[PDB]
């Protein structure tokens, strides 16, 4: 049996990021733009889009 | 010793995560969020992982009748006699240790775990899990007989010693709080409360930085600033439901109890 | 092949290489949330079992 | 949850149990094209009627 390992998501506010390929079984990474995360205390960062 | 086995959990704290349905079909942030359910035992001993820790009190000390959990920014305690696991019927708890709960439950479609709060409130989460254990062998019995055969059949042991398998931990992120802001006519005032805070305000110039004392900023509206706690000396479990801090580097590893045996 | 016997492979139990083909596809998060979704065909070992 | 009968009970002044039970074939069916049991954390939104 296999187990899919998925780490915590990296969110960056007022900026951008790109991810590099790695030698790892079935590595699948993508960068999603224009997000507004929410937590229990309130909004996470200033930049709206 | 049993008390010596709890050295590792001295540098960890619980957390609150988003779990979809928390009792009445309404999404709600909860400290009893479920992450994974493991069923590699042949006899059907479920292994449940959740945010709150068993066996540790708020003052970071071994104790077998208290459950500690995160609420707000602090850590509270709850009685261990108020722990329930149910899958279409109440089911039995065989042993609990830290993050993990061991239970055997009747066939059902959904799984629920609940604890009681300091204010006698009920906190629970429910996920979907198709549970149907086929007993080992060639007969689908339900209850052990008083005259039968002995056949190999694996299970989880209750030993708390170090095992090869482990999970990983990482530094918690900055948690926004909107309640540390107050309005004073034409000023905003931030209350430290004993925890270092970080701010960013676009009113005026040069209003960014991190402080750990009460201050006031003039000519600013309440909506024009954002603050978040920063200290976070403890550790957190790497969860997909909580954002990861700036450093992408694994920081620590923690063993997980209850290995597999014949 | 994904979903059938032999989704993940290894030369020996102690080997450090792994060939995996399980069709791991990521998806865009729901707005106002912090979660990483993914769709992936179930383990073919259980299907064979 | 699904079942064949329904029961409502309250407690008397004398701490007795007063209950009355009828038959009612209850078997809910979620809206859409899938028969799920617990709401997911990633999905679509279908219009749906409820009691306020
Ligand atoms: C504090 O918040 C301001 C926005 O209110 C951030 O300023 C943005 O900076 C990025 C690049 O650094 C620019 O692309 C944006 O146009 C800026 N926004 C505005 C409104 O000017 C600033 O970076 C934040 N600083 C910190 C330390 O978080
Ligand atoms: C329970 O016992 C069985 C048999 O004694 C174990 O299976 C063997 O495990 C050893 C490792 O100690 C391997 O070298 C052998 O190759 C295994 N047998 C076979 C046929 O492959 C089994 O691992 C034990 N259960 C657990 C959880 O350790």
């Amino acid at each position: 049996e296999y187990k899919t390992v998925v780490p915590s998501p990296y969110v960056k506010c007022c900026g951008a990021s790109e991810c590099s390929t790695k030698e790892k079984p079935d590595y699948q990474c993508k960068v999603y733009t224009g997000v507004y995360p929410f937590m229990w205390g309130g909004a996470y960062c200033f930049c709206d889009s | 010793s049993v008390s010596q086995h709890f050295n590792v959990y001295k540098a960890t704290r619980p957390y609150i995560a988003y779990c979809a349905d928390c009792g009445a079909g309404h999404s709600c942030h909860s400290p009893v969020a479920i992450e994974a359910v493991r069923s590699e035992a042949t006899d059907g001993m479920l292994k449940i992982q959740f945010s709150a820790q068993i066996g540790i009190d708020k003052s970071d000390n071994h104790d077998y009748t208290k459950i500690r959990y995160a609420d707000g920014h602090a850590i509270e305690n709850a009685v261990r006699s108020s722990l329930k696991v149910a899958t279409s019927g109440d089911c039995f708890v065989h042993g609990t240790m830290g993050h993990f709960i061991l239970a055997k439950c009747p066939p059902g479609e959904f799984l629920q775990v609940s604890i009681q709060d300091t204010r006698n409130a009920v906190r629970a989460c429910r996920i979907q899990y198709h549970h149907d254990p086929q007993p080992v062998g060639r007969e689908k019995f339900t209850i052990r007989p008083h005259y039968g055969k002995e056949i190999p059949c694996t299970t989880y042991q209750q030993t708390t010693a170090k095992t090869v398998e482990e999970i990983d931990m990482h530094m918690p992120p900055d948690t926004p709080d909107r309640t540390l802001l107050s309005q004073q006519s034409g000023n905003v005032k931030i209350t430290v409360g004993g925890k270092k805070v970080k701010y960013n305000c676009t009113c005026g110039t040069g209003n960014v930085g991190t402080t750990n004392s009460d201050m006031t900023i003039n000519t600013c509206l309440i909506e024009q600033c954002h603050v978040s706690v920063t200290d976070h000396k403890k550790w957190q479990f790497n969860s997909p439901f909580v954002p990861r801090a700036d450093e992408p580097a694994r920081k620590g590893k923690v063993h997980i109890p209850f290995p597999l045996d014949n | 092949q994904p979903g059938r016997f032999g989704d993940i492979q290894s030369r020996t139990v102690e080997s450090n290489d792994l060939y995996a083909n399980t069709a791991l596809k990521l998806a865009r998060p729901s707005p106002g949330m912090v979660h990483v979704p993914y769709t992936q065909t179930p383990s073919g070992f259980k299907y064979w079992l």
